[PDB]
C-alpha cells in the first residue's frame, strides 16, 4: 500500500493515515478480542485521518487525572474526536525520507489519551519526531470507555479489550513494519497518563512476547489507584442498569449490551470512586495474570528496557479545587481535602485518624504555619507524590532489582499561555516547539524551549535504538549546548540516580526520597 | 483455534485455583516438579520465563530461586497461540537464628528466619507468651521478617529460658522449627 | 569585710572566697529551709575556696546528662570537690577595679553543676568574665544530691531545699551586693544543664520576687524529663531502705535521716529511671506552685528578660553507647535504643508501636538507608532534639507569647583535645580561652577560639546591663570582627528569630522547626 | 515567723484543693471574686501577678482575661515573708459556631467554641450519633478546640438536621449550649 508526503529545517516524511490492524469490533465482535486484519484487496487509501473511538466529552470527564492541554483547550481537543465510529481500529505511521537536523529504522508506538475513556493517537502528530529522530513513530486508536474494558469478571466478558487492541496493533508492526524501512527487533512503546499505565501493564503480560523490547512510561504506572479497576462488576451493573440490561445471569446481560447502539452506550455517565476508575483494565488471568503490584514484586515478567519519569507538580489540578482564592488555600480546608484523601485511598479505616494527621504533618511546612500558599504548594506535592512519584520509583526499584536496565527522569518545564504540570512534557517529546504553536499548545516557544525539545527527542530516540538514551546521538543543540557534560547514569535500587530534565540538566540521587519512603515504607505498615 | 490448558503433576500439597486453570502450583524445596501442558489443533508446546520446547516441564530438586511465573505458548498458527500460565510458589523454612542485647533491666531477643511463605513467630518460656510488662514486635527493616521479644524490667522470675517457635502453618508438609536461649 | 586581688591583658579584680549566705544546714536544720546568715562578729577571712557540698563521684554518675568536660576530665573535676562538708552554704564573688580590654555594676549569679547531684561554683572561675565584662560575677554552692531535694511530698519533707539555698544566696545579693560596687536592680542569674533547669524553675516561683530581672538558660530548661522529679516518695523510700529509716509514717522517717551522717547519706547509690532523676526539685506548692509546663502555659509567672540557647549536638554521650564501633552505629541497634527511648518517656504504651516506628522514620536519612554513620549522626540529633532543643523553643514561645522580651541562640563550637557537645559553650562564656588551657579545658585555643570568647561575653554581659545583648557594648574583636554586620533580633512566637553562634554568625529563623513540631505538635497527640 | 494563709469568698462552686491550702479557686464569668488573706506577726498584705496592698482582693464582674495565679506576700520582716498563692480558673461557654462543606457525597460539619474549661462536643440527629459509615474527629489546629462531623456518602436518609451539643459538664452553674443546621 501507499499514502502521502509532508515537510517543515528538517528532512521530509511520509504519513500513513487510516491503516487498519484488525477487523473492527462491530457485531458480536464487540466485547471480544480483536481478530486480525480483514484481507486488503486493493491499494488502500492510506491518506486521511481515521475516525475516533466511542467517547463522550460533554460531561463525564475525570478532570484531575487528564493532561493539562486536554482540559485547558477542550474546544481544541474536541475537533479531533468529532468524527466518531465503532470501527476505529486503525493506526497511523510517520516514516521519513532522510535523516533529520535504508538500514532498518526502529519503531516507536504511541499509547495515549489520559484517562482510559478519552483521546486518540490522531491528536499526537508524531511527524517531527520521526524526521528529527530518524525512526518510525506510530500513533494508534484502541477501544475506549465502556468498549475498552467492560467486565463481569466471568468468561462472558473478560475485559482488557483495549489492551488487546494495543497488543494486536503491536503484533501488526512486529509482523509487517519491516516493509516501511522498519525494524521488528527494536520496537518501542511509549505512553502518557493512562498510556503510561498501559505501557506498564503490557510489560507484565505474556501476550506481549516477541512484540517489543523498549518501554517509556511518561508520568504514570500500573500500581496507581486509577490504572487498574479491581471492582469490575459493580460499575458494569450501574451501566447495565441505565440501559435495562442488568440481568441476574452474567452471559445474558453481556449479550444484551451488544444490541444497544455504540453511540448510546458510552455517552451514558457513570462516576467511579474518588481517585479510582470504573472502566479500565482488570486482573483477568490472561493479559493481566495477577495484581500488577504483586506481579512486579515477585518478578513475573521479562526484562524490558524501561524509561520512567515524572514531572515536578503533576496533579496541579488537585489544587485547582480552591485555586482562585488567594488568601492562599484555606487553613481548615487543608484538613478536609486530606481527610477525603485518606478515606477513598487507605480508609479501611480502623486506625485512620493517625494516618490523616501524620500525613498532614509531613506536608505542612512548619517554617510558616500560617501561610496558605505554603500549604497549597505542599498539597500539590502531597498528591503529586502519592499518585505518580512514589509508585514510579517503586516500579523502577523492582524492575532494576530484577535487572532490567532502566533509566529515570524528572521533568521541569512549562511554556506559558495560562509549576510543571502533568502532560506538559508531551509537546517537547513530540517536537511541537519546532513547528510553532498548534491549537492545543498555545505557548511563546522560546529559543530555549526549542533546545529542550531537541534534547528530549535526541535522548528518547536514541533509547529506542540501543536501550541507552545518552548513547547513539550525543547531546548537541548548536544548529551553549547545556546537556554536553552530563551522562544519564543507569537507575538502580541503591543510588536512585536520575536525570533532572530542564534548563538546568544534571544527574541527582534519590528523588524526593524522604517523602517516597513515607508512602512506600511507613504508611501502609500502619494497618 | 489452537489451544492449551495446564494440569499439575510432580508433588503438589493442598490444591486451589480459579475460573481459567490452576492459578497456583505449590511445591516444597528438594522435591521434583512436573507441569503437563495439553494441546488441540497438532501444535508445538513452549515453556518459558530461551523458550524450552518440552509437552511437560520438569525440574529435579527444585530450589527457591527457580520459583516464579511460567507460561505455555502452544502454536500451529491456527489463530492466536493460546497462552496459559502458572505460579510456582516454592516453599521452605530455614534454621531460625537468635541474637540478643542487655541494659538496666531490659533484655531483647531478636529472631530472624528466611521462609516462604512468610513465617509465624511464637515465643515461649515453658508455656507460650503474649501481652504483662513484656513486649513482642515486628520492625521496619524486615530482612527476615524478624520478631523481637523485649523484657521490660527483669523481675525475679522471668529469668528462665525462652524459645522462638517458628511455623509455616505446617503447609506443604514442612515441619515447625524453633530455637532456644537461656538467661541468668 | 575584705578579701584578695589578682591580674592576667586585662583590668585587675578582687575575689571574695568563702562568704556565707545562710546558717549551714547541720542539725535539724537539715531538710529545712535555709535561715539567713549567722551574724558575722569579726572581719571575715574572705580569702580561700569554701568547701563543697555532699556528693559522690566514684560510681553514681548520670553520664548522659552531665557536661563533657566533667566526664572527660573526672580526675581534674575531682580536685575541686575533694574538700567536702555539710557546711557548704558559701558563695564567691569576682569584682573588678577597672573596665577590661563609677556607676553601680550589674550582678551575674551562676547556678551550676550539671546534674542535681554534681558540681560546685568553685569549678567555675568567673574572674575573666568580671574583668572583661565589667560586672559582678557570683559563683555559689547549693545543697546537692539527697541534701538538696529529698522529699516525702508531705509537710514533713517538702523538698526543693537546693533551690531555696539559691533563692537565699540571691536574697543576699539583692540585700547586700550594693556594697561591692554592685546593683540590686540589674541582677542576672545564669545556668548550665541543671543550673539551666534551676534558672527556669526560679522564674516560675513567687519566692524570687525582687531578687532578679534577667535570666540565662544555657542549654536546658524546666519541662525536660530530668529537670523535675514527679515521684519523690518512691526514690526516698529506696534511700530510707538502704539506711534502715523507711518507716510507714512520714514525719518519723524524716527525723530518722537527720541522725545518719552526711558522709554516709549521699554516697549511697540510687539509680533513677532512664532519662529521669530521683533527687531533684518537686511540685511542692510553694517554690514550685504547679507542674512547670502547666505554669508556663497558663502564664503563672512574671516577665523576666530571658536568654535561652542550645548547642548543635548536645547529648553526644547518648551515642557514646556504641561510638567505638565504626561500621557506624548498628542497623538494628538503632531500632533497639529507640524502643527504649519511647518506652521510658512516652511508654504508656497502649499504641506505642506506631510512635516508635514513626519516630524512627523522621530521623533515618533515606538518602543512604544502609550507612551506619548517617544513623548515628541522626540518633544524636534525635536525642538532642527531644531533650533540649524542642523544649527550649516551646519555653521561649510561651515566655514571648506573654511578652517577656527574650532572645534565642544556637552554639556551634568545640575546641579539640579528644560536633558541639553539651557544656562546650561554657569556657567561652567564662573566658577561659583568654587565660590558656586550664586542667578541665585542655584545648588548642585558636586565634579564632578567642574571638568567640570575646563575642559571647560581650553579648552575655551587655544582656545583664540592659536586657538587650547586642546593645550596650557593640561587637568588636580587633584588639575581621565577623559579628559587626549582625543584630540579634528579638525572639517571638511567629518568626522564631535566633542567633547562630559560631565562626559563621548570623540571624536565622525557625531553628529546626520541622523536628521541633514533630515533638511539640504531633507526637503527644498520638495518644 | 511572719505568716499568711488564704481562704476563699465571693462565688466558688464545687471546691477541691491539696495538702497546703486551696490550689483552685473556680469562678464563673460575670460574678464577683473575694480572696481573704490572713496574717500572724502585725504584717502588711500583698496581692500580685505593681503589688496591690489590699487584706482582701476583690474584682466585680470577673472576665476571662483576669484569670491566673495570684500570690499573697504578707511581711513585717520577721524571718522570710510567707507567700501562699492561688489559681483563678475563670469559667465560661460561648455561643458555639458552625460552618460546613460539600462534594461527591461527603459533607463536613465543623463546630468550634471558645470555652474554659475545654468543652465536650456531642452530635445529634434527633437522637445522638457515634460510629456506621459516619465519622467524628478533633484536629491538630485546635483554634477552639473544635469538632467535626463527617458524612461519608450521603445515603437517602442521613439528609436530616443535626445539632452540635456543647457542654462544660454543667460545672460552676454554666448551662449547656448547642447549635443546629439543616440538610437537603
Amino acid at each position: 500500500v501507499r499514502g502521502v508526503r509532508r515537510e517543515l529545517i528538517l528532512g521530509p516524511v511520509v504519513q500513513f493515515l487510516g491503516v487498519p490492524y484488525a477487523t473492527p469490533p462491530l457485531g458480536a465482535r464487540r466485547f471480544q478480542p480483536p481478530e486480525a486484519p480483514a484481507s486488503w484487496p486493493g491499494v488502500r487509501n492510506a491518506t486521511t485521518l481515521p475516525p475516533a473511538c466511542p467517547q463522550n466529552l460533554h460531561g463525564a470527564l475525570p478532570a484531575i487525572m487528564l493532561p493539562v492541554w486536554f482540559t485547558d483547550n477542550l474546544e481544541a481537543a474536541a475537533t479531533y474526536v468529532q468524527n466518531q465510529s465503532e470501527d476505529c481500529l486503525y493506526l497511523n505511521l510517520y516514516v521519513p525520507t532522510e535523516d533529520g537536523p535504508s538500514g532498518k529504522k526502529p519503531v516507536m508506538l504511541f499509547l495515549h489519551g489520559g484517562s482510559y475513556m478519552e483521546g486518540t493517537g490522531n491528536m499526537f502528530d508524531g511527524s517531527v519526531l520521526a524526521a528529527y529522530g530518524n525512526v518510525i513513530v506510530a500513533t494508534l486508536n484502541y477501544r475506549l470507555g465502556v468498549l475498552g474494558f467492560l467486565s463481569t469478571g466471568d468468561q462472558a466478558a473478560k475485559g482488557n479489550y483495549g489492551l488487546l487492541d494495543q497488543i494486536q496493533a503491536l503484533r501488526w508492526l512486529s509482523e509487517n513494519i519491516a516493509h516501511f524501512g522498519g525494524d521488528p527487533e527494536r520496537i518501542t512503546i511509549f505512553g502518557s497518563g493512562a498510556g503510561a499505565s498501559c505501557v506498564n501493564l503490557l510489560i507484565l503480560s505474556h501476550h506481549s512476547e516477541g512484540l517489543f523490547q523498549k518501554a517509556i512510561a511518561q508520568s504514570g504506572t500500573a500500581i496507581s489507584s486509577w490504572s487498574v479497576n479491581y471492582q469490575p462488576l459493580k460499575y458494569t451493573r450501574l451501566l447495565a442498569a441505565k440501559v435495562g440490561c442488568d440481568r441476574e445471569d452474567s452471559t445474558e446481560a453481556v449479550e444484551c449490551l451488544r444490541r444497544k447502539s455504540s453511540r448510546e452506550l458510552v455517552d451514558q455517565d457513570v462516576q467511579p470512586a474518588r481517585y479510582h476508575i470504573a472502566f479500565g483494565p482488570v486482573v483477568d488471568g490472561d493479559v493481566v495474570p495477577d495484581d500488577p503490584e504483586i506481579l512486579m514484586q515477585q518478578g513475573e515478567f521479562l526484562n524490558y528496557d524501561m524509561l520512567i519519569g515524572v514531572n515536578q507538580g503533576e496533579g496541579l489540578k488537585f489544587v485547582e479545587d480552591s485555586a482562585e482564592s488567594e488568601d492562599g488555600v484555606s487553613a481548615s480546608a487543608f484538613d478536609f481535602t486530606v481527610s477525603n484523601f485518606v478515606d477513598n485511598l487507605y480508609g479501611y479505616p480502623e486506625g485512620k485518624d493517625v494516618l490523616r494527621e501524620t500525613i498532614k504533618f509531613m506536608y505542612t511546612d512548619w517554617a510558616d504555619r500560617d501561610n496558605g500558599e505554603m500549604r497549597r504548594k505542599t498539597l500539590l506535592a502531597l498528591f503529586t507524590d502519592h499518585q505518580w512519584v512514589a509508585p514510579a520509583v517503586a516500579t523502577a526499584k523492582l524492575h532494576a532489582d530484577y535487572q532490567s536496565p532502566v533509566y529515570f527522569y524528572t521533568f521541569y518545564h512549562h511554556c506559558q499561555a495560562e509549576d510543571a504540570a502533568h502532560g506538559d512534557e508531551l509537546p517537547y517529546v513530540f517536537g511541537v516547539p519546532m513547528v510553532g504553536a498548534t491549537d492545543l499548545f498555545p505557548c511563546n516557544f522560546s529559543k530555549n524551549d526549542v533546545m529542550l525539545s531537541a534534547v528530549v527527542m535526541t535522548y528518547w530516540t536514541n533509547f529506542a535504538k540501543t536501550g541507552d538514551p545518552n548513547q547513539p546521538v550525543p547531546q548537541d543543540t548548536k544548529f551553549p549546548n547545556r546537556f554536553e557534560e552530563v551522562v544519564w547514569s543507569k537507575f538502580n535500587s541503591k543510588e536512585k540516580q536520575y536525570l533532572h530534565i530542564g534548563l538546568k540538566p544534571r544527574v541527582r540521587d534519590n528523588y524526593r526520597a524522604n517523602k517516597v519512603a513515607f508512602w512506600l515504607e511507613l504508611v501502609p505498615h500502619l494497618h | 483455534p489452537a489451544q492449551a490448558q495446564i494440569v499439575h503433576a510432580g508433588q503438589a500439597c493442598v490444591v486451589k485455583e480459579d475460573n481459567i486453570s490452576e492459578r497456583v502450583y505449590t511445591i516444597r524445596e528438594g522435591d521434583t516438579l512436573m507441569l503437563q501442558c495439553l494441546v488441540t489443533g497438532r501444535p508445538q508446546v513452549r515453556w518459558t520465563k530461551e523458550t524450552s520446547v518440552f509437552e511437560t516441564l520438569r525440574i529435579e530438586r527444585i530450589a527457591r530461586t527457580q520459583g516464579g511465573r511460567y507460561y505455555c505458548k502452544a502454536e500451529n498458527g491456527v489463530g492466536v497461540p493460546a497462552i496459559k500460565s502458572i505460579r510456582v510458589d516454592v516453599q521452605y523454612l530455614d534454621e531460625p537464628m537468635l541474637t540478643v542485647h542487655q541494659t538496666v533491666k531490659t533484655v531483647f531477643l531478636r529472631c530472624t528466619v528466611n521462609s516462604n511463605p512468610p513465617a509465624r513467630f511464637i515465643w515461649k518460656r515453658g508455656s507460650d507468651t503474649l501481652s504483662n510488662g513484656v513486649d513482642i514486635y515486628e520492625p521496619l527493616y524486615t530482612q527476615g521478617e524478624t520478631k523481637v521479644l523485649k523484657l521490660k524490667n527483669l523481675r525475679p522470675q522471668d529469668y528462665a529460658s525462652y524459645t522462638c517457635q517458628v511455623s509455616v502453618r505446617n503447609v506443604c508438609g514442612i515441619p515447625d522449627k524453633a530455637i532456644t536461649f537461656r538467661l541468668t
